[PDB]
């Protein structure tokens, strides 16, 4: 029982990609996915939140209204799109699936599983 | 170490108020809950009031409203009124030391307050 | 037109301690969310028992407020069917708790260098507490055949011990200030409304 992140592989000026991130297990609803940037050695920046109610939803200070969030029930799997790359928005994206069961706005990082491999991309 | 001791005592009037000032002096303070205790002959310690750090105070039946304490900005105002010849007994104070392990071991109780209805 | 006293609760200079967590009642008095939200940005927030946009109209009869702060590790400790020492022996509440919870931080603001022992907490008592239980004693928790005094170290607790809480401390050490906002929906008179 692992998060599965397929995908991936290196993108210049001007490209897109679909970050597939799947949820082995079945209890889809209990899981407050929330999502934060990763770095090398460095602070973990926080990104926006699907909210539980679905309709709604977060805004993030470093980032907001540049990913396509889509809550999925049937697969499990969300593709978290990236647009409008830049130097702030530009890091190792992580998808940090949180196993806790409670609404969601939290800011720290001190409620999440683990951090496995991560994937990124390469900028000449 | 922290002296909360503010006052030896006084004269107590039929239906008299007395408005009582702590002196807050010492070294370093927090926000610590106290508790107001009463003693006198024939009776053990009694669970007179305990006031928190300015949320809310309780007091017993017997003491509700005609004492009162009220905690602002770490210091302690009490009002007190409507005292009569019962009320003649020996004031406690407890409070919280935590930095005292190193020569004193033991709980920062303030001396007895004994007050007595006399003109 | 009656101003909500929020400002003081939100904006007050000290808080109170773990043990004599602060209590204030929020009753007759009209609030609108969307200037809080605008002019405060909290850190985490939780709400059971109710949608967060749900609020808008939502004619709640009256409201506890219970701030104090706690340590960032221990931020785990206040939760529904939660065991631990925080949520045994310093404040127990229902496990079926409903209401809101904002905590955030002041590692800037409360940056005090040397000997940050202003908050303190009681290390272990001798019974489990209840929900919407306190107690501000000093009562030595003995348990053993060491001498019944007060006395901090090996072989003898001290009711109370103060946090140890630095600036350079990790994040989850950092002090977390947490305020709850406690809906009591009972068949009583409906005084808060937007």
């Amino acid at each position: 029982v692992q998060l599965v992140e397929s995908g991936g592989g290196l993108v210049q000026a001007g490209g897109s990609l679909r970050l597939s991130c799947a949820v082995s297990g079945r209890t889809f609803s209990t899981y407050g996915m929330a999502w934060f940037r990763q770095a090398p050695g460095k602070e973990r920046d926080f990104v926006a939140t699907i909210t539980r109610s679905g309709e709604t939803t977060l805004y993030a200070d470093s980032v907001k209204g540049r990913f396509t969030i889509s809550r999925d029930n049937a697969k499990n799997t969300v593709y978290l799109q990236m647009n409008s790359l830049k130097i702030e928005d530009t890091a190792v994206y992580y998808c940090a699936v949180r196993r806790d069961s409670s609404w969601g706005y939290s800011r720290d990082l001190f409620e999440y599983d683990y951090w496995g491999q991560g994937t990124q991309v390469t900028v000449s | 170490h922290v002296q909360l001791v503010e006052s030896g005592g006084g004269l107590v009037q039929a239906g008299g108020s007395l408005r009582l000032s702590c002196a807050a002096s010492g070294s370093i303070f927090s926000s610590n809950a106290m508790s107001w205790y009463r003693q006198a002959p024939g009776k053990q310690r009694e669970l007179v009031a305990s006031i928190t750090s300015g949320g809310n105070a309780d007091y017993a039946d017997s003491v509700k409203g005609r004492f009162t304490i009220s905690r602002d900005k770490n210091t302690v105002y009490p009002e007190m009124s409507s005292l009569k010849p019962a009320d003649t007994a020996v004031y406690y104070c407890h409070a919280v030391g935590q930095e005292a392990s190193a020569y004193a071991p033991r709980a920062y109780w303030g001396q007895g307050t004994q007050v007595t209805v006399s003109s | 037109t009656n101003l909500c006293p929020f400002g003081e609760v939100f904006n007050a200079t000290r808080f109170a301690s773990v043990y004599a967590w602060n209590r204030k009642r929020i009753s007759n008095c009209v609030a609108d969310y969307s200037v809080l939200y605008n002019s405060a940005s909290f850190s985490t927030f939780k709400c059971y028992g109710v949608s967060p946009t749900k609020l808008n109209d939502l004619c709640f009869t009256n409201v506890y407020a219970d701030s104090f702060v706690i340590r960032g590790d221990e931020v785990r400790q206040i939760a529904p069917g939660q065991t631990g020492k925080i949520a045994d022996y310093n404040y127990k509440l229902p496990d079926d708790f409903t209401g809101c919870v904002i905590a955030w931080n002041s590692n800037n603001l409360d940056s005090k260098v040397g000997g940050n022992y202003n908050y303190l907490y009681r290390l272990f008592r001798k019974s489990n507490l209840k929900p919407f239980e306190r107690d501000i004693s000093t009562e030595i928790y003995q348990a053993g055949s060491t001498p019944c005094n007060g006395v901090e170290g090996f072989n003898c607790y001290f009711p109370l011990q103060s946090y140890g809480f630095q600036p350079t401390n990790g994040v989850g050490y950092q002090p977390y200030r947490v305020v709850v906002l406690s809906f009591e929906l009972l068949h009583a008179p409906a005084t808060v409304c937007g």
